[PDB]
RNA sequence: GGGAUUUUAAUAGCUGGCUAUUAAAAUCCCG
């Protein structure tokens, strides 16, 4: 009964999330500790010309960025645990993340360190022009 | 990499998968979105939102090591090292129905301590907008074995007043013992997955009223908190974890632990799996292995508890020596032959199962000796026989008495924890058949420097009167003798004692 | 209903052999 739905690699990372009091530096420790990031993110096939804006409706990767599926890349999805935005409605889900070339090698460790700007829509320090 | 897991399982019965945007995994993602180089293209097709899909606990492995994390899972060695902690824990599921199939949640939560917890059927549900932890519908497991869980499908509570009455029920039992909680499981996965309801785990923390250990985890408070503190605190904190099924064990828990006990026979109820399961995991650890070279540390009078248990048996040994007239003693259970009372002229001999001395030999009981020491006074302290012969002084822990250093054990005996863990068998009254309790008395031969006793063996008392030195030494005796008593140890005597032959000397 | 081991079949891939996924069967444990 039931379709499978995750690796056996991650197995040993989400359910320490699923236990932790706050998940967030529990998985950001266990990356910086040397643990391996989590794989098994749906990752678009995208003509790279795009706005390069953080979150959008459709893919709007750039030549320098890589368009996820919004619930692949957020920890609470992922480890199917209880969001902390207000009225626990997800900002990823339902939309496409743009994440930047040189840090695809953990997508998921990238939208917990980084936020979008309140303004022009970007990610803070990579795009990000309000100055 | 490429071995796929059961845990996070997509229990719900639709027959696609879920939108690019929408899937958690590239794996969940329907087949139509995929390309050759793993890769998913966003068709034009609508997404099927909104939707609600029960995902699957079953599965945690709490195997992960992390730099100022504990490890949670503890060997067997630690274990024994924590056995005030051990706290038995049992879960019997209902299994997903209607809207989904393919996963089990919680329906009544067993602990060692006797308490049931029968709990509403709740698991996750992933929606377009995100997840929800609410109540989902659920059946009994069918069979005959399982008639007794139909009724609990209609007495559950919710989680959140569950969560407070469990922190309650381990902070009313392990207040005293330890500072930790060690759950003592038999088959750890649906274990663990249900205590993924009540327990969160992280980093070592401190109590915020005192320096204790923080074992209770308050998410309205956001605080950490002892046992002590944790008045309506709702998580339990950093719990250790035991497998006893990983220990080496061939078979299901009922026939494992009706092999060595005969105490715990009971209706099939998840508290009665637990109890069975700490009983099963004390077995395996004090009875199996003794001698494990691991000291307790103490907590309340342990200290003060050996003292007087010397003092008492300076005094009876003594008395019981002078009267009688009997020259000769076998001191059975006597590990380094140090005696007693030198004092006294008799031949001592002495004996025990692993002697540390050379003046010791090796002896055991079986009532086949009790002619064989038949000419001389034996002594019996803290030393097990099934039967005790007509010529002994006995000191015998009842088991029944319940402390600090008295943990319940297997087959009716009890864990005595004092700087040693020793499995005393269970205290039974046909053992002393041939002994009398022994009464209470005092025995003195010292030098003089309001009382009045009929019991009192001195000179002064002799005469009719009473000073003040026996009038304090009287009453430290009873303060020692009291303690000694009110601990749990029982002392018994031949069948003639009576105090009228300690006038001679 | 969940998991572990073994065996078999199909699918997919890699280099006579190997892995993974799915399905079926047997044994054992949990429910
Ligand atoms: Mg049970
Ligand atoms: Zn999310
Ligand atoms: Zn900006
Ligand atoms: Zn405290
Ligand atoms: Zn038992
Ligand atoms: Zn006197």
């Amino acid at each position: 009964a039931g379709s499978n739905t995750e690796f056996a690699s991650n197995s040993s990372v989400l359910s320490l999330v699923n236990f932790t009091v706050d998940p967030q530096k529990a998985y950001l420790d266990f990356v910086n500790a040397g643990g391996a990031p989590l794989t098994n993110c749906v990752k678009m096939l995208t003509p790279k010309t795009g706005t390069g804006i953080a979150i959008s409706v459709k893919p709007e990767s750039t030549a320098d960025q890589e368009t996820y599926g919004g619930a692949s890349v957020c920890l609470y999805c992922r480890a199917h645990i209880e969001h902390p935005d207000v009225s626990g409605v997800c900002k990823y889900k339902g939309k496409f993340v743009q994440i930047p070339a040189q840090c695809v090698r953990d997508p998921v460790g990238f939208c917990l360190s980084n936020t979008p700007c309140n303004v022009c829509q970007y990610w803070i320090g990579y795009g990000c022009n309000c100055d | 990499s490429q071995i796929v897991t059961g845990l996070f399982k997509d229990c719900s019965r639709e027959t696609s998968g879920l939108s690019p945007a929408y899937a958690p995994t590239y794996v969940s993602v329907d087949d139509k979105y995929k390309t050759s180089d793993e890769l998913c293209v966003n068709l034009n097709l609508p997404a099927n939102v909104p939707y609600s899909r029960v995902i699957s606990r079953m599965g945690f492995k709490l195997d992960a090591t992390v730099p100022g994390y504990p490890k949670l899972f503890i060997t067997r060695e630690e274990a024994v090292r924590q056995v005030r902690s051990w706290i038995g824990f049992d879960v019997e599921g209902a299994h997903a129905s209607r809207n989904a199939c393919g996963t089990n949640v919680p329906l009544q939560l067993g602990f060692s301590t006797g308490v049931n917890f029968v709990v509403q059927p709740v698991g996750v549900v992933d929606t377009e907008w995100g997840n929800m932890l609410t109540g989902i519908a659920a059946r009994p497991p069918p069979g005959e074995q399982f008639k007794h869980l139909v009724p609990l499908m209609h007495k559950g509570a919710a989680w959140p007043i569950v969560r407070r009455r469990i922190v309650q029920m381990l902070s009313d039992t392990l207040d005293k013992l330890s500072d930790y909680c060690t759950f003592v499981c038999w088959a750890h996965g649906f274990a663990l997955t249900s205590a993924s309801y009540f327990c969160k785990i992280g980093k070592e923390q401190k109590c915020c009223m005192c320096n204790r250990r923080a074992a209770a985890y308050s998410s309205p408070l956001q605080s950490y908190a002892c046992w002590t503190h944790s008045c309506g605190y709702d998580y339990v904190y950093n719990p250790f974890f035991v497998d006893v099924q990983q220990w080496g064990y061939v078979g299901n828990l009922a026939t494992n632990h009706d092999r060595y006990c005969s105490v715990h026979q009971g209706a099939h109820v998840a508290s009665n799996d637990a109890i069975m399961t700490r009983c099963l995991a004390i077995h395996s650890c004090f009875i199996e292995r003794v001698d494990w070279d691991i000291e307790y540390p103490y907590i309340s009078h342990e200290k003060k508890l050996n003292s007087c248990c010397r003092i008492v048996e300076r005094n009876v040994v003594r008395a019981a020596l002078l009267a009688g007239s009997f020259d000769k003693v076998y001191d059975i259970g006597n590990p380094k032959g140090i005696p007693i009372v030198d004092d006294p002229v008799v031949d001592w001999h002495y004996f025990d199962a692993q002697p540390l001395t050379r003046k010791v030999q090796q002896l055991f009981y079986t009532e086949d000796m009790a002619s064989r020491f038949a000419d001389g006074l034996c002594l019996f302290w803290n030393c097990n026989v099934p039967k005790y012969p007509n010529n002994a002084i006995v000191c015998r822990f009842d088991t029944r008495v319940h402390s600090e250093f008295n943990l319940p054990g297997c087959d009716g005996g009890s864990l005595y924890v004092n700087k040693h863990a020793f499995h005393t068998p269970a205290y039974d009254v046909s053992a002393f058949r041939d002994l009398k309790p022994l009464p209470f008395f005092y025995y003195s031969t010292t030098p003089c420097e309001p009382l009045k006793s009929a019991v009192c063996i001195t000179a002064c008392n002799l005469g009719g009167a009473v000073c003040r030195k026996h009038a304090t030494e009287y009453r430290e005796y009873m303060e020692a003798y009291n303690l000694v008593s009110a601990s749990g140890f029982r002392l018994w005597c031949y069948k003639t004692f009576d105090i009228y032959n300690l006038w001679s000397t």
